[PDB]
């Protein structure tokens, strides 16, 4: 088996991980509070698919989701603790050939500066945030 | 119903045009695309003869050829790397979108120490913006030399070879069309490598005919050495590092060198120079000289958006291992990373910068040659002015030739002073010697001096320095620490001149807000200070020069003068007898005006018809001699 | 040569064109009288607004609004500028108990017994308090002011509608810097924001009450309380346009 | 020997994936996109009914809809255009840089009047930046209604729809990705078509629910006009354009409308502003207010190249029909190009300028506002330097109030004149009671009055208008059209002072170079003038306060004093003869410092030290008063 590539990016709350198989056939996908396997046939061969990662830090499997297109499978993690940094998605530091950042979809949540006020969208959502100080 | 399922095509023949006619704008990069492949084919070998090193039986040097020939307009390209197979030729040059480098990086086993370049399978083809036909041959351990050829009108073929062996690797020969023979020339090619490609690991040599025999000119001679740990590199290292980079002669004053690890990455060296180069500010069109390169290719460089403009003198390299990067590769697509790498070098120049300050005789260098960068950097950044403000150094009237920090002026101070008093203008002298610090030295008081035109604009944004406040003590309502017997004496004085200060102010009408006694001066008989808010004299004179300023806007906004007199002045004492005696004296209407024009000046302020108070000075020369 | 620049903040230029503390020229010996004081403060409020035409004209980009809107915003805003002109004098020497309409004219409560100051002061005192109670520095209180300028529109729009719009925008980001700069956590500067901006949004009640009672005393003639002859051309081409609706409310919080 | 023959392939999920998340650096332009591509659609149907009118029997109105739909999280364009056939779906919308509106234009006789929007066959896919499915529905003319669907998995369906007919068109459905949904709100969608399409032909309308029904608001409702004849456009209608291009509530000032034929072509409106912005120098962000379009559609704005600085007040667009553009369709290759357009837009704002000064008050106006941006010019732009020239006005001493050209103060000179005289300083007043101008006053020479800062760069470039130099007033020596027995005169006066001149010098050792009798003066006793090179007072006063600057150049171009005697003042006179009589007279070296200070107060000098003046002041006062 050989793992499938995969790409992932965060926000405060949640992980997202999108295994790039086209056309995947038999997706099985376990979300443990450690760990996560990803296990999947599929593309024009029907190659045995395989991706096990010991995670950073903990989630909550039962807040977790996944959902299959054709194109690919997107994973949906929860955070055990809202906030929580994730540098890097594994236990390890070793670097996964197969894993990259999601660089279209990532954002620097984590980031709180004083940026101008308005931004009158950006503005109401944080006056609608004040209103419930 | 009925649903029927189609897969997705491709019309190669217009994909073949996009690439090479709307994919790239700069025509000389497709050198940059060959070497890369060229270094990609060599971390191959390099890497598989690890566990094997049968590998490079086939030959052990590993390193990169660029050869012109102008007697035959070609270019030929000489690998020494792991070269293609049938199979491989035909399925990587082949196929639009192939990478066998990509393919190869996902077969690795992690944590192989291997970065190649090289995800898209779209490049070779470049060769075609400055070629008529590319023809390569290739050598691989595993098989027969074979020869591809292609002028890419939709087909290609493949032959097997029948020239001289090359025991493993690849050439890549570029027939150029007669139109692109500027890259047969050795000063562009040198140009051309040196700008996209010298930090690569592979040596790459230049064959050039001269008056006959070739010559043989390696190009890459430096190393990249941030990819060293710190801790390893020596500052005759980085001298010689910076001096290559830079093209200079003399060495750093200082240097930094660090990464950031998380979801986005980079390793970086920042430099700081000897002397400020001689364009700040005045290029225009040149700002910052940080260079961004991804796995050592150079992406970008004149980035406004990496450093702000108050650090345009520093000189430096960002290294990516991961970058989201356009097809064209030489810009990003997420312009939010580049605001990440900004605050990131920035808090580290700070850092620098405070270390540096441990170092007095170097410090005193750096801020000689930078100091206005800091307090451009304090107007403008209101993130890091509290940490900004601390690098500043100043002449004060107890450092003598000395400058000194906002620090060390607070350890000076005494019991009873809540407040940093400082006072602007021209020069050292024009201020040290100024009115306004009359009873300010007479009490031992220290005064910062603060005298070049930027100096307006970052007082401004400072207002508070560890809880002090700071006074200008050419303003209105200067206070000194005082004893009650002398608040007490200058509220008489306040009331027996009261009727000069109407007087007075009748006669000024508005060349003045208003008339007040002095409770800052000494020996001089009086002198003019502005309000609170806004504008000072100095603020004033330097707003009127900048040119490109809105005219209509000066007839709004300017000082606020008041008049203050020194009570225990003899010429104000006698000034205030004749005025109560007769309030219509002419004598009287000539001094105030005299002695106020005389103040105008020394107070700093321009004088408005200053041929009139010429005048008035010729007038009393006459008077002296005669006439 | 070249030509390099660097320019000051628009805080600056404020602190700039910001005018002088007027004096009443009250006379002191002079016993109270509710119509007296209240014709000294209407003669005081008269020179205070002929300021505010010059004040409100000197503001970067006010300037090159339609003139007609420029009158419009100037008679539309001028008691809420009023309003906060007191307020500062208030805060600045509180005395949380006392009103600062003028040097001299300083009023207490045992002077604060005209039937409008023993009533409406209630909502003076309130914006003194309230500056009082946020700690409010110069530099935000100036950006405030100037927003006041442009609380108040035409419910059918300005003929130069886009650019004030724009104007208001860069007002609005002022505002956030002078917050920003003293420090401490983002939560906290958009705490202070929202704050502040709920403050101005309580003057227009504090405006719509003074202003009731100020019609009431221009037009009711028996009590002798006298006003400039430019306040009372504002007052008499307002008071219209007020009752009928016709003036539209700006506010940054909805509810 | 034998060679075999192949063909290029794809690697179509490679393909796919390199359009979606290489290509394409913003995703707002999914709509620019997909609107771009009814644009098309609506002009093939268009033009095919010119021939055969019976096309529309399906339907006569050509426009666009574009209907959010929050519950559903999709988004839905409506097109009334040509439609697509079963077999059309397959072949362009299945086969990846196929374009079906470059073959439509590749069939058509030369020549047809349509210019659609689309060759490269990949902007569809710019879709899935933020789907998830899309689907396509279409109803062709010569077809039945059908349902094209795909997710981008490398594959996509077909099947005969079964819902409601449209008649004739196209309905492009995009589902929406869970984090993509800001793309549904009305305020989102209203600044992406303004940005991008607000110049497309058809009607474009948003249908928005609102409290319960839907509002159908029309966005693109300024017509383009610049494609139109020039000679057919009214005033008042380039008015309304522009009013809806700027948002000012009044009209344009001025308005050039053009083109260029040739290998380039183009067609541009410029237009001159009534006010000058506020921030016109000062928002360095915004610069050239001209944005370029590409067969109607934006590329691009703000960028340095379309027009040099000086010239950033002008608004205006830029329209070309066929400039080779990225892949992206953001930017331009070969840039080269963009020179070329800078050189014709320049020499058109400058004929502009030169009509309006030809016979306009409204160039006052012109003027008033825009005077710095003409000085600016002369100071950079040396090609139009000439042209630039004659749009200058200046105050002078003989034009009371109105400024004038210096073709009229050429027509005034006297027929001695050989130069053009000149003064700069701070004020009108200040200027035109200067000592420097006495005599020429008295000959009745005209004199220019520069009173702004930036003239002081101006007139460094400036050497001559009409062959006639520029000569400073305040310079080292001036050439006078004096009578011979004059001449002669001014030799004996130099003869008799020739002893106090020496005397004086000595005195002022280090303050001046020398000290000389004057030529220029009338009624002022002495007066400074400088050297030949370098800097004037008037350039170091505001050179100092530049502060981005420089300051170890203040040594270099300072420049050097010349005190001038006026050999006919009385106290000159007097002066000599104590001079002469004892050459260490105490008395006299007061009065020539006291005369040195002075005359640096009337030249435009600051004083070093205006302190020590002062007191030389006070002392006299003291004496006048009996003290
Ligand atoms: N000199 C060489 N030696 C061995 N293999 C090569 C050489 N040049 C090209 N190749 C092969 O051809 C493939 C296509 O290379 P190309 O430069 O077109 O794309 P790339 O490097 O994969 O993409 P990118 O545009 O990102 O650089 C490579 O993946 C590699 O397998
Ligand atoms: N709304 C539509 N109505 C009719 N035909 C369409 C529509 N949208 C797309 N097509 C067809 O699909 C083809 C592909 O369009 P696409 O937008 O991908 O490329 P393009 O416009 O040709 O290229 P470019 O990227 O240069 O805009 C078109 O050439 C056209 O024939
Ligand atoms: C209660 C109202 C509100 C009052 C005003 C509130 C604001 C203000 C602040 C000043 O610093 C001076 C004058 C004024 C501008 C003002 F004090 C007076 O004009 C009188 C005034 C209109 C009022 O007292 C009357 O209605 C009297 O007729
Ligand atoms: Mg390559
Ligand atoms: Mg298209």
């Amino acid at each position: 088996m050989q793992p499938a590539s995969a790409k992932w990016y965060d926000r405060r709350d949640y992980v997202f991980i999108e295994f790039c198989v086209e056309d995947s056939k038999d997706v099985n996908v376990n979300f443990e509070k450690s760990k996560l396997t990803f296990s999947c046939l599929g593309g024009s061969d029907n190659f045995k698919h395989l991706n096990e990662i010991d995670l950073f830090h903990c989630i909550d499997p039962n807040d977790s989701k996944h959902k299959r297109t054709d194109r690919s499978i997107l994973c949906c993690l929860r955070k055990g603790e809202s906030g929580q940094s994730w540098p890097r998605l594994t236990k390890e530091r070793a670097k996964l050939n197969w894993l990259s950042v999601d660089f279209n979809n990532w954002k620097d949540w984590e980031d709180d500066s004083d940026e101008d006020m308005s931004n009158f969208d950006r503005f109401s959502e944080m006056m609608n945030n004040m209103g419930g100080d | 119903e009925e649903v029927e399922t189609f897969a997705f095509q491709a019309e190669i023949a217009q994909l073949m045009s996009l690439i090479i006619n709307t994919f790239y704008s700069n025509k000389e990069i497709f050198l940059r695309e060959l070497i890369s492949n060229s270094s990609d084919a060599l971390d191959k070998i390099r890497y598989e003869s690890l566990t094997d090193p049968s590998k490079l039986d086939s030959g052990k040097e590993l390193h990169i050829n660029l050869i012109p020939n102008k007697q035959d307009r070609t270019l030929t390209i000489v690998d020494t790397g792991i070269g293609m197979t049938k199979a491989d030729l035909i399925n990587n040059l082949g196929t639009i979108a192939k990478s066998g480098t990509k393919a190869f990086m996902e077969a690795l086993q992690a944590g192989a120490d291997i970065s190649m370049i090289g995800q898209f399978g779209v490049g070779f083809y470049s060769a075609y913006l400055v070629a008529e036909k590319v023809t390569v041959i290739t050598k691989h351990n595993d098989d027969e030399q074979y020869a591809w050829e292609s002028s890419a009108g939709g087909s290609f073929t493949v032959r097997t070879d029948t020239g001289e062996p090359m025991g493993r690797g690849t050439k890549v020969i570029l027939h150029l069309k007669e139109d692109q023979t500027e890259y047969l020339e050795e000063r562009r090619i040198k140009e051309i490598v040196k700008k996209h490609s010298q930090f690569i690991g592979y040596p790459i040599t230049l064959f050039v005919e001269k008056e006959k025999y070739i010559d043989q000119e390696e190009l890459n001679k430096t190393k990249p050495i941030w990819t060293r740990n710190p801790d390893d590199i020596t500052n005759e290292e980085y001298g010689e590092f910076y001096k290559s980079l830079t093209n200079d002669w003399e060495d750093h004053l200082a240097v930094k060198h660090f990464s950031v690890e998380g979801q986005l990455e980079f390793r970086a060296l920042l430099f700081v120079p000897r002397r400020a180069p001689f364009d700040l500010f005045e290029n225009r069109k040149k700002k910052n000289n940080i260079k961004l390169y991804v796995r050592r290719v150079f992406i970008m460089d004149n980035c406004e958006e990496l450093i702000p403009e108050y650090l345009n003198f520093i000189r430096g390299v960002v290294d990516s291992e991961d970058l989201p990067l356009n097809i064209s590769r030489e810009m990003l697509q997420q312009s939010k990373i580049l605001k990440v790498i900004r605050k990131n070098l920035v808090k580290k120049c700070l850092e620098l910068f405070t270390e540096l300050a441990e170092d007095k005789e170097n410090y005193k260098k750096f801020y000689e040659q930078f100091s206005k960068n800091i307090k451009l950097g304090i107007h403008e950044d209101s993130q890091n002015r509290k940490k900004l403000s601390e690098l500043l150094r100043y002449y004060t009237s107890a450092s003598g030739d000395e400058m000194v920090s906002l620090k060390d002026y607070c350890t000076r101070m005494k019991e009873n002073q809540k407040h940093i008093y400082y006072i602007t203008g021209e020069t050292k002298d024009q201020v040290a010697n100024s009115a306004f610090v009359e009873r300010l030295r007479k009490h031992g008081l220290e005064v910062i001096y603060m005298i070049e035109p930027i100096d307006e604009y970052c007082v401004q944004q400072l207002k508070e320095f560890e809880g002090k406040t700071l006074v200008s003590v050419t303003k209105e309502g200067l206070e000194l620490p005082e004893d009650e017997e002398e608040k007490k004496k200058q509220e008489e004085k306040k009331t027996k001149f009261e009727n000069l200060c109407k007087i007075m102010k009748d006669i000024l009408e508005k060349k003045v807000e208003k008339v007040v006694v002095s409770n800052r001066l000494v020996t001089s008989p009086c002198c003019i200070v502005t309000s609170t808010y806004g504008w000072t004299a100095n603020m004033e004179r330097i707003m009127k020069a900048q040119a490109l300023r809105d005219n209509s806007t000066m007839g709004y906004m300017a000082a606020k003068k008041h008049l203050e007199i020194n009570p225990d002045h003899s010429i104000i004492e006698t000034l205030r007898q004749k005025a109560e005696a007769d309030k219509n004296d002419k004598s009287v209407k000539d001094l105030v005006i005299l002695l106020y024009e005389t103040a105008l000046l020394s107070s700093g302020f321009s004088l408005e018809d200053p041929q009139t108070h010429a005048n008035r000075i010729y007038r009393m020369i006459k008077l002296g001699l005669g006439i | 040569a070249t030509l390099p620049q660097l320019t000051p903040t628009l805080v600056s230029l404020l602190e700039v064109i910001e005018p002088e503390v007027l004096y009443a020229g009250y006379d002191s010996s002079v016993p109270d009288s509710t119509w007296r004081i209240m014709t000294t403060l209407n003669m005081l409020g008269g020179r205070q607004v002929i300021a505010a035409v010059k004040w409100a004209k000197a503001i970067p980009g006010f300037r090159n609004l339609h003139l007609d809107d420029q009158m419009t915003l100037l008679q539309y805003s001028w008691m809420s500028l009023m309003a906060f002109a007191l307020g500062w004098r208030s805060y600045r020497q509180s005395s949380a108990n006392l009103l600062c309409f003028a040097p001299d004219l300083i009023i207490n409560e045992q002077r604060m017994t005209l039937p409008c100051m023993y009533d409406q002061c209630k909502h003076m005192l309130y914006v003194s308090s309230e500056l009082h109670r946020l700690q409010v520095s110069y530099e935000e209180y100036l950006c405030m002011k100037t927003l006041l300028l442009l609380s108040s529109v035409p419910k059918d729009g300005l003929k130069s509608q886009e650019l004030f719009d724009e104007i208001r925008m860069t007002y609005i980001k002022e505002l956030g810097k002078a917050i920003v700069k003293r420090e401490g956590n983002s939560s906290q500067n958009w705490q202070r924001f929202y704050q502040l901006t709920k403050l101005l949004d309580s003057m227009h009640e504090v405006v719509e009450n003074l202003l009731n009672y100020c019609f009431q005393t221009f037009l009711d003639k028996t009590m002798s309380i006298e006003f400039p002859e430019m306040l009372a051309e504002i007052i008499t081409n307002q008071i219209p346009k007020y009752s009928n609706g016709n003036i539209k409310k700006l506010l940054f919080h909805q509810k």
